């Protein structure tokens, strides 16, 4: 029913952008991401490119870091879509990701409108990972589980938190929690209204390129809101 | 292919003068994305009818299914696109199948709250006693939705 002028830059297919720079124990590393979304649908197609060389982290650990203004959200629920509603000027998103008996990421990003580009542009800090460990000694399996997460308002920091868990499958059947720790605000300065609390659902395929010699992932993802 | 995506674009922007145009120059009407939607797919979630039926003419599978388990009903159901529905169903789409969830177009159409689509699925065959992967069928949806209307034919 409603449609807000952030809701009308999706009506069709947007391309995307992702720059990421990333710090983990001290090894640096750059992750370049491009291709599209469709809101309607609900869908994100995504190639990303390491261009640093070899990536220092498994891709699993990335994929929540590397834009939920794609979301598909019912009719009935338009006017809970903080994330579209944020556009064009956009949304610092910042999480903590604590990897359970390992280290931690610490991401802040800025989602916007670059011309009609929608760009994801990211810092990652990584700190206290174990050289043994699953995510250092890449020991995740190259694959990626649906979730739910659950969207609250934060009126105090006027935006929105998110804290969820990510099961991560290891290679001998046992399972690695990251769990996330999500705070978004607005850049813009004008009045906002906070949604009321939600649920968005994620299913996600990873892949290669067969053609591509450069470490990277091929990401496409299928996300809808519910719970209004 | 190439002639493929343009339909691809063509379909999913409503721009149905440039799908004619495609489809009697030969432009293949199975073609899909790595999602694996198809034109129908995309003409079906706009809710453009005139193309529907022009691609069903020229061969469109109507049980074509994405990665994610979409066929075109379920996502005509979804977004509550009425006669689309009625036309995917009247050249045989499977009123039953199951998305990765395990939602049949009867669950969707009753998470949205789309009445009239759930009566013409009903209409079709579309089982009331079927369970999605949270044990959940489209009548209890409609409950924890709190819909009087949907409950009462969903029983
Ligand atoms: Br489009």
């Amino acid at each position: 029913s409603m449609v807000s002028k952030g809701e009308e830059l999706f009506t069709g297919v947007v391309p995307i952008l992702v720059e990421l720079d990333g710090d983990v124990n001290g090894h640096k590393f750059s992750v370049s991401g491009e291709g599209e979304g469709d809101a309607t649908y609900g869908k994100l197609t995504l190639k990303f490119i390491c261009t640093t060389g070899k990536l220092p982290v498994p891709w699993p650990t990335l994929v929540t870091t590397l834009v939920q203004c794609f979301s598909r959200y019912p009719d009935h629920m338009k006017q809970h879509d903080f994330f579209k509603s944020a556009m064009p000027e956009g949304y610092v998103q910042e999480r903590t990701i604590f990897f359970k008996d390992d280290g931690n990421y610490k991401t802040r990003a800025e989602v916007k409108f670059e011309g009609d580009t929608l760009v994801n542009r990211i810092e990652l800090k990584g700190i206290d990972f174990k050289e043994d460990g699953n995510i250092l000694g890449h020991k995740l399996e190259y694959n990626y589980n649906s979730h739910n997460v659950y969207i609250m308002a934060d009126k105090q920091k006027n935006g929105i938190k998110v804290n969820f868990k990510i099961r991560h499958n290891i290679e001998d059947g046992s399972v690695q929690l990251a769990d996330h720790y999500q705070q978004n605000t607005p850049i813009g300065d004008g009045p906002v209204l906070l949604p009321d609390n939600h649920y968005l659902s994620t299913q996600s395929a990873l892949s290669k390129d067969p053609n591509e010699k450069r470490d990277h992932m091929v990401l496409l993802e299928f996300v809808t809101a519910a719970g209004i | 292919s190439d002639l493929g995506k343009k339909l691809l674009e063509a379909a999913r922007a409503g721009q149905d003068d440039e799908v004619r145009i495609l489809m009697a120059n030969g432009a293949d009407v199975n073609a899909n994305d790595v999602h694996g939607s198809t034109p129908l797919h995309l003409a079906a979630l706009i809710g453009h009818l005139e193309i529907v039926e022009v691609l069903l003419k020229y061969g469109a599978d109507v049980n074509a299914t994405d990665i994610w388990g979409n066929t075109p009903l379920h996502l005509a159901a979804r977004d509550g696109h009425l006669e689309i529905v009625e036309v995917l169903l009247k050249y045989g789409a499977d009123v039953n199948a199951d998305d990765t969830w395990g939602s049949t177009p009867l669950h969707l159409a009753a998470m949205d709250g789309h009445l009239e689509i759930v009566e013409v699925l009903l209409k079709y065959g579309a089982d009331v006693n079927a369970q999605d992967k949270f044990g959940k069928t489209a009548f209890d949806i409609s409950i924890d939705n709190g819909n009087e209307d949907l409950a009462e034919i969903l029983q």
